[PDB]
């Protein structure tokens, strides 16, 4: 999924699955540094 | 602010709440998040604390693990006091003429290795380009001269790193 | 005693008064919250946008309920009684939470519309004999 | 919640023993250092004792009372190793803990809480004097650390001490039933924590005393031990709030 | 610390210092806008904690990603080795500089029979042997077909991350080499060509 | 913001020396080698912070115009603008129009 | 459905036929139907005949037909992936008057660290990797690359050196396919939060400062026909343009001739221009909406708003167009947007105004006549 | 050398008060106040996590498995 | 000219580190001395700069009133003048001189 | 003064250096560390002092508001004033009252 702007981590799972507790996962898989600046354009893998 | 739009991006969505630039929620999330974005800082900077060549926190340290104050350590510029460190840490080589003339100009001086005059162990270290002004830079103290006066910097070192069975004879040309 | 939610231009925010920032201890800040901002929608809702992204907060998988209300999906409706009726079911499941508790006794709340394109809810609650006197203030507009 | 008090209070305590083994020092036998340092350690001996000895009156702590004068007389044994002395030290605080009733626990901690502050206030109040000058700084640092974790063990458990008061006059008001019945003939907590502005001077003072305990081991033994006293606040400050007061069913 | 917080114990944490801070004491089912503010506090703190921990990954080579790993090679002297150009033989019979013939794929082999050398530096220009190449720009002397009967070799990608940390090992770890009958043996068979010496 | 932001600072300043020298002195390289001192930097520090606030904007790091800003600012608190077209004496009341027609020599 | 001349009269084999189809239509059958009509400008090698409405099904018979990255094909995609029930019939025109030169960049060079350099070219976002030590000269040559590879773009480029060796100043010239008023791009190569240039990298942009003109649309306002175009999207924000427009949608809308429409454009200018055109017009046929910053070119933004519009008034007429996602535009920077007083003033001018969500996406707050 | 948690708590304050004109956040028992307190303790946190992310770019203070790496 | 010229400075300004103390801090000698850094001195001429390239004068070395002349030019941009006699505001246009007159109560 | 006054100063001013780059540079850290030298502090004590000669106010070591001070005075050197509603042009005399409400058109 994109996204239209940079979101935090939290946020941008809770808004794909709905279950924000899993937020570490987002952000290790896609290989983010800081989890609350991910990328917006590039592509964002994730697992619900 | 990249971080008070972090944080208000956390805070919940709805119609009640006002997130345009100018509200008060905006007013108090930039001194809520601009304490985050120190620490961020702190620990960005020790990424450039982690090598000798540019760490200013732990210069002392870098300096004691490394057994560091010594003669090729300039008086109080902590430029040089960095360029000391970075290039002992990382000092290992050969006994020839062209390591040592590397060696040498690797710290900012111009010699030469020339063979002897009187015998053949006794090789002459021609030094050209003598400069014994150092500009005080923006990292140093405030106190501090502009310009700071050191002679024999290269000498001693030389000296101290020299092959046992051989002996050196310095020559100043301009 | 938290921070009080001041509507103005159609959009509350936290206000200051002399020092600090003004202070609430009454179910107005509760009501003026548990209404006015989106919970996630259903996975069979029909959203009133063209998209496909359901409002709600990242803290709603820690805070044990739902935050809001579903008032948003009426943000764009014609002058029809379904849209009155669906007003008033949103209304209450939105705050039965107080009734579910002891700080409300019964709660009445009605739709109408009032002058051509208004949208009327009337909500009345009973606080009980307990209860401290709740905030009061009116909706404002500047510049 | 009051569960979770006891947990957090071992933690604590654990916490300031290892702060204490690792931030201790060794010094030569012979310097006035050593001996300021062994008067130090021989005067907090002594106060553990004396709480000991108010304690013995009713009962019978000749065994803790021996084990404190055996460790007096083996001080200069303990100052050169560091773990000794504070495991020792612990295990003394949780021997005066173990002959503490619901009845004493808060008032034997509060006296050794107040013991221990006066000497805590007056060895930090003289930061900067020309006599102070004369002194070792190592020594100072070993007693000033010294002084801080002695001063928050006592505190940490006056305050589990008055959570289990709570507990103890909660169980008491349970005791009494309240169905309807007829009468038959018959035929066979501390007072301040039983009215509610005295439960709600002791919340304060608590909450003031743990809060500058932070702010001095925020310098002194930092790190993991003011993270554990800020949590048995928030723990300890919760319970005594909660079930303390009861503001759910109490009407005025 | 060496160990992060986790996300709810920061949450709990915050909220209850919140309100044991305030005047008042609130209610058991409320919605008061502290409590938001308290998350959001609490999710700020978990990201830097997060960002924190990636920053201490980073101080030693040996777990260091890329782009850090290259600032280590940077700092020690060390070079990384670029991707190579293929090159070989293209047989054409019956000129300028910039004549660039074409495989069937799409890539092309430009001159600098004839060696010439593939644009690309991948290994994409590693082709077997008996390939055609076409000739983009006429030249008005041969044919645009040529053969290339031997394929053409080289067309090294670039350097992988774990060769690069085993050279800046080896430039760590090795010894100086002072005059020696053995090393003046070696350094007089590095040379190209001597295949034996003798001190 | 413009100030020093380093952990190298002190809240409080420190009070200028006396007056030394009553002729232009300038900075030399070479024949006495010179060294700035804190005066010299606090000195223009604070000439720049109380321009800024004079013209009444508070400092901010992440901008660098604020100089030209708050020329720009004092120049509208203080002259007529071009764009405005007097509009600061009705502003600040009728007598000041009465006594603007006064100074044009506008009488009834 | 299927014609019956899909088959030759050549075979009397059974065949089996086989069809399929991408739209939103379940039915099959005729409703009430709708066929926007879409004015635009066609590039160079177009193959296709001016000022005559052409039916397109798809984005690549758009491109086939109208050239590659020409305005009215990037128009047509976007509103075909916007909404697929509608009809779409587009009229290419012809060129403007101003030159086709549109401006140049200019990279300098001697990197500090390895990085991403992102350039937003017309919205389209290029993204080249800096190595350690990369130049201006070589990231010249990768954006030019990747500009000739990327045919979408309405823009090609070529690359100029500089007698600074070192620290290049490498100039890369673009230039338009197609020329008029709508012929200018702006670039922003930092949109999102996280994306910077690598340390050492000098960008900078100049752009040129001649006037263009739209072209004439009275061949194709001859040439529209008669038919019952219900929604006209016509990009040109220009006086003696909408003159013509209005004047025939005036023609029409009457008793005599019972054919509807409306047109749906924007423009992309400061406040006071977009107060004062909002102000000139006052008709009720043309809903046209004013933006500032826009990374995108205007015709995007007119394309995506009539394809929603339209889907969301043929579902429903009677329902308000308040909140609506355009999928998939980009909103103007946090600084460049209206505040409430703003758009609350615009509402009075006939400009109707847009909105931005909690996400990136953009709303359509309200739409009003003018 | 990070600040300490009263020097934190001032940060704080001090934030608060430069970006809301007006106002004295060192009140008692305000709103204020218990926000910069809690913020000022997730920063000692995270403060104290970037002090063990230091102190180990060195093999003489390193803990045990980094000085052995 | 004005900047670093003594072939020590590099072509793209580095980005200035976030505020970290709100109150202002001074510079001291005497309990741990101060240094300067990069970003005060970034900040100070990037300031000078920027009221420079505000005013339209491109920067020389050679001279060295050019602030002055860029305060004097902002002045004849932005303001009215005493030896003008409002000529500025009424080669503007009819309607500032409307303008002007209906503001000063000067109508029909 | 605004001059050094360390004892440690040139009475005459050590003259400039050429023009070496073309383009703007700033300080750095780390490349090579920036050192200021002498040409940076004697440009902006040289500006900071011609201005504040050219507005007429001559140097001081006790005040500290003097940027502010000059600009004051330069403003009411040259410009129009608000207190002062349009005296200036009352003064200037009467060819001066006609010419500016001829400008305005407000005459016969």
């Amino acid at each position: 999924h994109h996204l239209p702007e940079t979101l935090p981590a939290m946020v941008a799972l809770y808004r794909f699955t709905g279950n924000s507790r899993n937020w570490q996962r987002l952000a290790r898989r896609n290989g983010i540094s800081n989890p609350l600046f991910v990328p917006g354009g590039v592509s964002i893998e994730v697992i619900n | 602010t990249p971080w008070q739009t972090a944080f208000l991006q956390l805070l919940p969505s709805g119609l009640a709440w006002n997130k345009s630039p100018d509200s008060k929620l905006s007013a108090l999330a930039q001194a809520i998040s601009d304490v985050i974005a120190t620490a961020a800082d702190d620990a960005r900077q020790m990424l450039r604390e982690r090598f000798p060549s540019t760490s200013r926190w732990y210069l002392g340290e870098w300096e004691s693990f490394l057994g560091l104050p010594d003669c090729t350590s300039e008086n109080g510029t902590l430029s040089e006091r960095q360029r000391a460190a970075a290039n002992k840490m990382r000092m290992t080589g050969n006994l020839s003429r062209r390591f040592y003339e590397w060696l040498a100009a690797q710290y900012g001086f111009t010699v030469r290795l020339t063979d002897s005059t009187e015998g053949q162990w006794v090789t002459q270290v021609n030094i050209y380009g003598i400069k014994n002004y150092r500009n005080a830079t923006v990292l140093d103290n405030v106190l501090t001269p502009l310009r700071v006066y050191e002679s024999g910097a290269l000498e001693c070192l030389l000296e101290k790193y020299k092959p046992a069975h051989q002996i050196y004879k310095f020559v100043y040309h301009d | 005693t938290d921070l009080a939610i001041i509507w103005t231009n159609g959009r509350g925010d936290i206000a200051q008064d002399g020092i600090d920032m003004l202070t609430d201890d009454s179910l107005t800040t509760d009501v003026t919250i548990s209404l006015f901002t989106d919970r996630r929608a259903l996975d069979s809702d029909t959203l009133p946008d063209g998209s496909d992204d359901r409002r709600g907060w990242w803290g709603d998988s820690y805070r044990d309920r739902p935050i809001g209300s579903r008032l948003w999906l009426l943000s764009r409706e014609k002058a029809t009684p379904d849209t009155l009726e669906r007003a008033r079911g949103y209304a209450e499941e939105a705050l039965e939470w107080l009734k579910t508790a002891g700080r409300v006794s019964a709660i009445n709340v009605r739709a109408e519309q009032l002058h051509q394109g208004w949208l009327y809810l009337y909500i009345a609650l009973t606080l009980p004999d307990g209860s401290v006197i709740p905030y009061e203030f009116k909706a404002a507009f500047n510049g | 919640t009051s569960a979770a008090v006891p947990a957090q209070a071992v933690a604590v305590t654990g916490s300031l023993g290892d702060t204490l083994s690792s931030v201790w020092q060794t010094v030569k036998d012979g310097t006035a250092a050593a001996t300021a340092v062994m008067e130090a350690v021989t005067g907090v001996i002594d106060d553990i004792s004396d709480a000991v000895d108010n304690l013995g009156v009713t009962q019978t702590v000749s065994g803790l009372m021996g084990s404190l004068s055996a460790m007096k007389g083996s001080v200069t044994s303990l100052i050169n190793q560091p773990a000794m002395l504070a495991s020792s030290l612990m295990g003394a605080l949780s021997g005066v803990s173990s002959l503490c009733d619901t009845r004493t626990a808060f008032s034997t901690w509060n006296r050794l809480a107040q013991r221990f502050e006066r000497r805590h206030a007056a060895t930090a109040g003289r930061q900067g004097t020309i006599t102070t000058s004369y002194n070792s700084p190592v020594a100072e640092k070993n007693i000033a650390t010294l002084n801080y974790v002695m001063l928050a063990a006592a505190q940490t458990y006056r305050a589990e001490a008055a959570s289990q008061a709570l507990t103890a006059a909660l169980d008491f008001s349970r005791r009494m039933d309240n169905a309807a019945r007829a009468p038959v003939l018959d035929a066979p907590t501390p007072p301040v924590f039983e009215s509610v502005s005295d439960i709600e001077k002791t919340t304060a003072m608590l909450g003031a005393a743990l809060d500058s305990v932070i702010l001095t081991a925020s310098e002194q033994g930092f790190s993991t031990d003011s993270v554990q006293l800020t949590q048995l606040r928030l723990l300890v400050v919760a319970d005594l709030e909660k079930r303390g007061l009861q503001l759910a069913g109490s009407e005025s | 610390a060496y160990s992060p917080p986790t996300l709810s114990s920061l949450i709990a944490r915050t909220e209850q210092n919140i309100e044991q801070r305030l005047p008042g004491s609130w209610p058991q089912a409320r919605e008061k806008t502290l409590s938001a503010i308290a998350y959001a506090q609490a999710g700020l703190a978990a990201g830097c904690h997060e960002h924190i921990s990636w920053v201490g990954r980073q101080i030693i080579p040996s777990t260091a990603d890329e782009d850090e790993l290259l600032e280590h090679c940077r700092f020690w002297g060390v070079r990384r080795k670029q991707a190579t150009a293929a090159s070989g033989p293209l047989t054409v019979t019956t000129i300028p500089a910039g004549t660039r013939w074409q495989r069937a794929d799409g890539v092309v082999y430009s001159l600098a029979e004839i060696t010439v050398t593939a644009l690309a530096a991948g290994e994409a220009g590693n082709t077997g042997e008996n390939t055609l190449l076409t000739l983009i720009t006429p030249v008005a002397c041969v044919v645009s077909d040529a053969i290339t009967v031997k394929g053409f070799s080289g067309g090294a990608d670039i350097e992988s991350a774990a060769e690069l940390l085993s050279r800046l090992e080896y430039r760590v770890q090795y010894p100086p080499f002072g005059g020696n009958q053995f090393d003046y043996v070696r350094w007089a068979r590095e040379v190209s060509g001597v295949t034996r010496a003798w001190c | 913001m413009f100030y020093i932001d380093n952990d190298s600072g002190v809240t409080v300043m420190p009070p200028v020396s006396a007056q030394r020298s009553a002729i232009v002195r300038w900075f030399s390289e070479g024949n006495v080698i010179t060294w700035p001192g804190m005066d010299w930097f606090n000195i223009v520090q604070a000439e720049l912070l109380n321009t800024l606030e004079e013209a009444g904007i508070q400092p901010d790091k992440t901008k660098l115009n604020q100089l030209a800003l708050s020329i720009k600012a004092i120049m509208s608190n203080n002259a007529l603008l071009i764009k405005n077209n007097l509009s600061e004496i009705k502003t600040a009341g009728a007598s000041a129009q009465r006594t603007a027609r006064e100074n044009l020599d506008i009488y009834d | 459905d299927i014609s019956f001349n899909a088959i030759p009269s050549d075979v009397r084999v059974p065949l089996t036929y086989i069809e399929f189809d991408n739209s939103n239509a379940v039915s099959g059958t005729p409703a009430p139907r709708q066929r926007v009509l879409m004015f635009g400008q066609s590039g160079s090698k177009a193959s296709a005949a001016p000022n005559v409405p052409v039916r397109i099904r798809s984005g690549s018979q758009a491109s086939a037909a109208f050239g590659q990255g020409s305005m009215l094909a990037l128009m047509a995609d976007a509103f075909l992936n916007a909404n697929r029930v509608a009809e779409l019939w587009c009229i290419p025109q012809g060129n403007g008057t101003g030159n086709a030169a549109v401006g140049e960049i200019s990279l300098s060079g001697t990197a500090g660290e390895n990085g991403s350099l992102v350039t937003y070219i017309a919205g389209q976002r290029l993204a080249v990797s800096v190595a350690a030590g990369a130049t201006g000269a070589a990231l010249a040559d990768l954006l030019v690359a990747r500009i000739k590879g990327q045919p979408d773009l309405p823009v090609t480029a070529e690359v100029r050196a500089d007698s600074g060796d070192d620290d290049t100043h490498a100039d890369v010239v673009l230039s338009a396919k197609f020329t008029g008023a709508l012929s200018a791009v702006d670039v922003r190569w930092n949109y999102y939060a996280g994306e910077t240039t690598p340390y050492g990298i000098i960008t900078a942009f100049k752009a040129a400062s001649g006037k263009n003109g739209n072209p004439d649309i009275s061949a194709s306002i001859a040439g529209m026909g008669d038919l019952q175009y219900k929604y006209i999207v016509m990009p040109y924000t220009d006086e003696p343009n909408l003159n013509l427009l209005r004047t025939e949608l005036q023609e029409r809308w009457g008793p005599v001739n019972q054919a509807d429409g409306f047109a749906v454009t924007v423009l992309s200018g400061t406040y006071g221009d977009i107060s004062t055109f909002g102000v000139s017009r006052n008709d009720h046929l043309i809903s046209c909406m004013g933006i500032a910053g826009a990374p995108e070119p205007s015709y995007l933004y007119a394309a995506t708003l009539c394809a929603v519009a339209s889907q969301a008034l043929s579902i429903d007429p009677a329902r308000p167009l308040q909140t609506l996602t355009l999928p998939g535009r980009m909103p103007p920077a946090v600084g460049d947007r209206f505040t409430w007083s703003e758009r609350n003033a615009l509402l009075f001018d006939g400009i109707s105004t847009f909105n931005v969500n909690d996400g990136g996406e953009m709303q359509i707050e309200r739409m009003i006549t003018m």
